[PDB]
RNA sequence: GGCGCUCAAGCGUGUUACCUAUACUCUACCGUCAGGGUUGAUAUGAUGCCCUGACGAGUAGGCAGGCGUGGAGGUCAGUGACGAAGCCUAGACCGUAAGGUCGGGUCGAACGGCCUCUAGUGCAGAUCUUGGUG
RNA sequence: CACGGACCAAGGAGUCUAACGUCUAUGCGAGUGUUUGGGUGUAAAACCCAUACGCGUAGGUUGGGGCCUCGCAAGAGGUGCACAAUCGACCGUGAGUAAGAGCAUAGCUGUUGGGAGUUCCUGCCGAA
């Protein structure tokens, strides 16, 4: 939830200029109709699915693409990268050699999920190895760009990497897998276009009669909502939260005398007495 | 954010997560204290962390704070624990002073452990020298 | 506090048996002959002397009549005869069970042996041991 | 006749006689994961590793202090 | 009935444990009630229009109270005055909202609520007619 | 039932004693169900942990959970001549079980684990037919 | 024990698809569905526009979950969701109105159908 982001040189070093996140970040992250979605759409390569659902699952996976736990939790080494959302300046769109992008990525900081993705290269283990589906190999960072110049054809080689326009975003290339939260390089232009094309909290979507979806619950961390400080007030005293074991094992009251005692005092004086053996009058 | 991020990861693909014979999970995450995939346990579900890592001859210790949870480059502050002992416990107490008892407990535990294995790994390798 | 505790250590509860003397069986009485069924002196007849603190009887044979010196014997693994002798003679304070761990073997047998002379064949059925012929049945036999 | 009346007491079960839980393993970083429950873990070295490897995981099984269920497998027989 | 919302909603689960907590730990029967509704199905979760808000406030006394709706509030182009409430509900239309914005009224989540009335206090549930 | 029995080891009629079951009582355990406790956070996934109780035959019918077999996407910077996949293994460990893991044998070049969607669990018997053998 | 037995190897008793409906989940909401076409496209795809039509719209009192006051509590009340009860008005004697919920997608699944033997393991609920 930061104000803005910082834009990075290609070279590495941080730039001054800063942008206001978009509202499409601040979005539902929900895994259940991202997974519907996915499973709808991946058995077309046919599956009918509402539109308004297939712009929420790709709206919730825009918003998973900022949340840098779930992009380790995919696999991607983003350990080692200047912030997220990443954003880079919009010369990289004017990029023509594979070799500048490539440099211009390890300053970047994806090193590692681009070594990862070479190495993970392996043959095919299914007999679909002989069906045009022969190498195998993990997924690289997506790099977003507001327009192609020349950009597109430089990383078209190096291996893991894909590139999507900011209007034509793609679930399955944004959640691999049913999987959020994939590791994503935005262009300048295309941190600042991605307002119009989905919109803003004052700003028109651009897509006729749209608007991003609201939140069942205002607050994501139920934690900070569960203690506050006025539920404490309102809530009462708490219990041992491990409940104390209360007659583990039954003691008959005629065998063991304490226990009779317990459940009756009076036993304690008729013993005494002996009323039991109590003698009527002869009379 | 993280009570979200903690259920994805929890009823989806926590890739670090390994399923144990017995049912029980283990994340391979290195920085994990406790390698068992929980609420308290997962580095990536938790903002505020801690543990004791290996680094060379040296224990270092690693802080994970929400602050910095943006930038993950500069996110872990590595803290250098005393080689004694009690030093290093008393550092480490310090640093996770008013901090969940959880996280100290298991930060505390495993430096004892990594002390002893760093002391063990000298004894299997022990040469001429000196 | 040299080593922080590695995993944990469960406390055990609080135990609420609390060790009480023992209530002897009512046959056993001081100066009450009895037989041994186990050990080195299984099936020899025995004096009783008095019941110690840790629940070990206290016997002598006398030393004097069969060879069976001062020694404990455990309760359970003895038979108690019907015949008696008087104890009164003998004083039986000194020794105890920490005294465990011949000269007042010879003071105690000098005393008992007194009260042995006065009942007849007693002498000779403590010499004799003790063993079950054929067709002896212990449930029919009072001992 | 199998049923579930049979079923295994929850604290002793998935229990090796030695009492440690069995747990697979492939490599180096995967043995670190039981680096301290050495008591409650033993690890067993998976089938599909090579020889090479397998001294490698033993040496560093040997300075955590993990016990490893099948020693000597493919380094020797039976 | 339910033990649980059948839905695998994240941020449904959510605020039914915040509230099956909250029944657990407060005595107002107020939030063992909305955690009831909180599972219920579509078909038993009856849309209640900003209609049958206004009717719920001009029942004497309850001008001020805090109208809650455990489910979806739908516009009603029928009315023109509509009074000012804090209305509060799972899902609001966007026609629904912008009656309640434009009123001076607020929408708030549940969650939202349970900050503001732990106890119910001053809440006035209401149920839409499930006809069919 | 068999061997055997005939003042019965054959009957009916009464008496006790004695043996013992998916029956009943108590305890421990395993399952299903129900009622609960537990966050200014738990010394382990609030789908976690813990407490308490009830039930477990069940025919007709119906529902769920696991094991195994392939297909695809993602993932384990997985595994591999210091031996991958396949098959066998009256060996060890695990699970109530379908089975799983390891060891060994065999094998001799690549394949497996895991999250998701998609296909998809072993036998019986008949008409006979064909080859081959009388 | 009572009842039957040439021999070895195999092979070994029919197919895709439609109509209506209940329930559940998701998206939107007096709306809802696009794809009937086009643009765009590291190119069946993915992203986007219209273009139409389909199915929708066109009060009295009592009880009442809930919330407010008083009360330590039982209660005293006050107020009243859904819905019911009867009491009626109007529209046109009910499906009534006097403050609507549906559409679309997916899953499971009942019936009708168009040529149209046993059933991996465990558990659960259970007529007669
Ligand atoms: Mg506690
Ligand atoms: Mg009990
Ligand atoms: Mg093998
Ligand atoms: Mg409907
Ligand atoms: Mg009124
Ligand atoms: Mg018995
Ligand atoms: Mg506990
Ligand atoms: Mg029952
Ligand atoms: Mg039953
Ligand atoms: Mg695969
Ligand atoms: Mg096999
Ligand atoms: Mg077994
Ligand atoms: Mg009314
Ligand atoms: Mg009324
Ligand atoms: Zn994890």
């Amino acid at each position: 939830s930061r104000p803005q982001v910082t834009v990075h040189s290609l070279t590495g070093e941080a730039t001054a200029n800063a942008l206001p996140l978009p509202a499409v970040f601040s979005a539902p992250i929900r895994p259940d109709i991202v997974h519907t979605v996915f499973t709808s759409v991946n058995k077309n390569k046919n599956v009918k699915v509402n539109h308004n659902e297939k712009r929420y699952a790709t709206a919730s996976a825009i918003a998973a693409t900022a949340v840098a736990s779930l992009v380790l939790a995919r696999g991607h080494r983003v350990e080692k990268i200047p912030e997220i959302p990443l954003v880079v300046s919009t010369d990289l769109e004017s990029i023509q050699k594979t070799k500048e992008a490539v440099a211009a990525l390890k300053a970047v900081g994806a090193h590692s999920d681009l070594l990862k993705v070479l190495k993970s290269k392996k043959l095919r283990a299914g007999k679909g190895k002989y069906r045009n589906r022969r190498w195998t190999q993990r997924r690289g960072p997506l790099v977003v760009y507001a327009e192609d110049n020349g950009i597109v054809k430089a990383l078209r080689n190096v291996p893991g990497v894909e590139t999507a326009n900011v209007a034509s975003l793609n679930l399955l290339q944004l959640a691999p897998g049913a999987h959020l939260g994939r590791f994503v390089i935005w262009t300048e232009a295309a941190f600042t276009k991605l307002d119009q094309v989905w919109g803003s909290e004052t700003v028109a979507s651009s897509k006729v009669g749209y608007t991003l979806p609201s939140h069942i619950i205002s607050t994501s961390d139920v934690t900070r909502i569960i203690n506050s400080s006025e539920i404490q007030s309102a809530i009462r005293p708490a219990g041992q939260a491990t409940q104390k074991r209360t007659h583990v094992l039954k003691k008959n009251p005629l065998k063991n005398k304490q226990v009779l005692l317990r459940l009756n005092p009076y036993a304690k004086v008729f013993a005494a007495e002996k009323l039991g053996s109590k003698k009527a009058e002869k009379t | 954010s993280d009570e979200i991020v903690w259920q994805v990861i929890n009823q989806s693909f926590c890739s670090h997560r390994i399923k144990a014979p017995n049912g029980q999970n283990f994340c391979r995450n290195e920085y994990n204290v406790t390698g068992l995939c929980t609420r308290q346990s997962c580095p990536l579900a938790n903002s505020k962390y801690a543990t004791v890592k290996c680094d060379n001859g040296k224990l270092y210790l690693y802080m994970k704070t929400p602050e910095r949870a943006h930038t993950p480059a500069k996110l872990w502050e590595r803290i250098k624990l005393s080689k004694n002992y009690t030093k290093a416990l008393q550092q480490i107490d310090e640093h996770l002073l008013h901090w969940s008892k959880f996280f100290r407990h298991k930060c505390k535990q495993r430096f004892t452990k990594l002390t002893q294995v760093m002391i063990t790994e000298r004894r299997l390798a022990l040469r001429e020298e000196e | 506090p040299k080593w922080y505790p590695s995993e944990d250590v469960a406390a055990l509860k609080k135990t609420r048996k609390a060790a009480r003397p023992q209530k002897l069986r009512a046959s056993l009485v001081p100066g009450t002959v009895l037989i041994l069924l186990a050990g080195r002196f299984r099936g020899k007849r025995v004096v009783y002397l008095k019941h110690l603190e840790d629940n070990t009887l206290l016997i002598s044979g006398p030393f004097k009549v069969n060879g069976v010196p001062l020694r404990r014997v455990n309760a359970r693994y003895v038979i108690a005869t019907s015949t008696k002798v008087s104890v009164e003679g003998v004083n039986v304070e000194k020794f105890n069970v920490e005294y465990f761990a011949v000269e007042d073997q010879k003071v105690v047998d000098k005393a008992l042996i007194a009260e042995i002379k006065k009942t007849p064949l007693l002498k000779q059925y403590l010499s004799a041991s003790f063993s079950l012929k054929n067709g002896d049945k212990p449930h029919m036999l009072k001992f | 006749q199998p049923k579930i009346g049979y079923g295994s007491n929850k604290k002793t079960k998935f229990l090796s006689p030695s009492g440690h839980k069995t747990f697979l393993v492939a490599n180096v970083k995967d043995l670190e994961t039981l680096t301290m429950h050495t008591k409650t873990y033993a690890a067993e070295i998976a089938h599909n590793i090579s020889a090479k490897n397998r001294v490698v995981i033993l040496a560093r099984a040997k300075a955590l202090g993990i016990k490893v269920t099948n020693p000597k497998g493919r380094l020797a027989l039976e | 009935h339910r033990t649980a919302p059948k839905s695998d909603n994240v941020y449904l689960k959510l605020l039914v444990k915040l509230y099956t907590f909250l029944a657990r730990r407060t005595d107002a029967p107020f939030n063992k009630v909305v955690l009831k509704a909180l599972f219920l199905s579509k078909i038993n979760r009856p849309p209640v229009s900003v209609s049958r808000i206004a009717r719920a406030l001009k029942q004497e006394g309850a001008a001020n109270k805090t109208v809650v709706v455990v489910g979806t509030v739908t516009d009603d182009a029928r009315i023109f005055e509509f009074p000012k409430t804090t209305v509060a509900a799972l899902r609001f239309t966007a026609g629904a909202r912008a009656k309640i914005v434009k009123a001076g009224g607020e929408c708030i989540t549940l969650d939202q609520l349970a900050v503001r009335a732990p106890k119910g206090q001053n809440t006035l549930i209401l149920r839409g007619p499930r006809n069919s």
